[PDB]
């Protein structure tokens, strides 16, 4: 078949920059190729066909090129309502796609603001514990938490969670859960979540001691 | 105008059948081929299968051939899409969609997609959440606000809602998306940020309601002694 | 032979 490889995959822009989308063809499929925009728990929606025509509503500043395996989508002047994820689409033999590049709200670095949760004595009843750690309200995504449980660093026990960017202030939030069995945790003394992000000048630790929270 | 309407999702056990519609109004359908193409968290967008404007000539992926049958009643406007020997591979979005106008193209994509259906594949039975507090405390104070929240744990299939104060707290409010645990079973926590002197003085309740085991739950949120 | 991304419509 046809393998359409889409770059970046992500890419953090300002509003009002110029912002181009490639993708590239395993096989040259002459000019067969649309773009679509997607916003979460939407459907797609068709911007450009035939690789270069703007579809009905679609804003002037979208525009598409090429012909046999290279196609750029560009955006000359990013506006609020473009931040979302575009995928291409061949459509010369069967219809394959792009894996998508989302597009994300570009804004200046905050740090989170680090908190710890431990389990509750409901849930300690029930025979599991569950930590919380919550980065809240940073900028970028890209942010590292790590669990040490008496300075020991845990693997493959946690799970995080993310929110989209912030509607008001293009922030992100996001909780780490590690979970253990109640006998597990009474093993342990010390739990902590040590946080690196571009915001913190050094990597930031929050911990607390079983049976003294 | 044009308009696509997918139906029949839900939770379904493995090797089950499940037959989902797509209706149609606003354009001629009768004179135009349709498409179902599905999504999936860990795969992408994936084209399932077309049918001709007659109901003539259906093509298919090569994972769905022979399991998969789509088909359509033009006297309906309806489109359908019948799925059989259902694996957890299948679990997706599925989404029907409208062939290209006619031109002198030889190639046809598409140009107009329905909203979706979900397809969950698991083994899982429904459960209702358990809801435990995330109190607040000095380790989720700072600068004169506090965060609290609650856990929303083990349950299937998805969704949960969660309020706060029956609706009246919502600014700071972050509910977090699910995340699967290997259980089987969904989890996922809401947590708020609030004035630290309110902590006294304010009662804050989490709301959560699992409608497919008509679990609901009010949980009051104290603060630890921390 | 059968071109899947043939005209689908009423010809």
């Amino acid at each position: 078949d046809i393998q359409m490889t889409q770059s970046p995959s992500t890419l953090s822009a300002s509003v009002g920059d110029r912002v181009t989308i490639t993708c590239r063809a395993s096989q040259s499929i002459a000019s067969w190729l649309a773009w679509y925009q997607q916003k979460p728990g939407k459907a797609p929606k068709l911007l450009i066909y035939k690789a270069s025509s703007l579809e009905s509503g679609v804003p002037s500043r979208f525009s598409g090129s090429g012909s046999g395996t290279e196609f750029t989508l560009t955006i000359s002047s990013l506006h609020p309502d473009d931040f979302a994820t575009y995928f291409c689409q061949q459509f010369t033999s069967y219809w394959t796609f792009g894996q998508g590049t989302k597009v994300e709200i570009k804004r200046t670095v905050a740090a989170p603001s680090v908190f710890i949760f431990p389990p509750s004595d409901e849930q300690l009843k029930s025979g599991t514990a569950s930590v919380v750690c919550l980065l809240n309200n940073f900028y970028p995504r890209e942010a590292k938490v790590q669990w040490k449980v008496d300075n020991a660093l845990q693997s493959g026990n946690s799970q995080e969670s993310v929110t989209e960017q912030d509607s008001k202030d293009s922030t992100y939030s996001l909780s780490s859960t590690l979970t253990l069995s109640k006998a597990d945790y009474e093993k342990h003394k010390v739990y902590a979540c040590e946080v690196t992000h571009q915001g913190l000048s050094s990597p930031v630790t929050k911990s607390f001691n079983r049976g003294e929270c | 105008q044009v308009l696509l309407v997918e139906s029949g999702g839900g939770v379904v056990q493995p090797g089950t059948s499940l037959r989902l519609s797509c209706v149609a109004s606003g354009f001629s359908f009768s004179t135009y081929g349709m498409h179902w193409v599905r999504q999936s968290p860990g795969k992408g967008l994936e084209w399932v299968a077309i049918i001709w404007y007659d109901g003539g000539n259906k093509f298919y992926a090569d994972s769905v051939q022979g399991r998969f049958t789509v088909s359509r009643d033009n006297s309906k406007n309806t489109l359908y899409l019948q799925m059989n020997s259902l694996r957890a591979e299948d679990t997706a979005v599925y989404y029907c969609a409208k062939a290209y106008r006619t031109s002198l193209d030889k190639k046809y994509g598409m140009d107009v997609w329905g909203q979706g259906t979900t397809v969950t594949v698991s083994s899982a039975s429904t459960k209702g959440p358990s809801v435990f507090p995330l109190a607040p405390s000095s380790k989720s104070t700072s600068g004169g606000t506090a965060a609290l929240g609650c856990l929303v744990k083990d349950y299937f299939p998805e969704p949960v809602t969660v309020s706060w104060n029956s609706g009246a707290l919502t600014s700071g409010v972050h509910t977090f998306p699910a995340v699967l645990q290997s259980s089987g079973l969904y989890s996922l926590s809401s947590v708020v940020t609030v004035p630290s002197s309110s902590l006294g003085t304010q009662t804050y309740i989490c709301n959560v309601n699992h409608k497919p085991s008509n679990t609901k739950v009010d949980k009051k949120v104290e603060p630890k002694s921390c | 032979n059968p071109d899947p991304n043939a005209n689908p419509n009423v010809d």
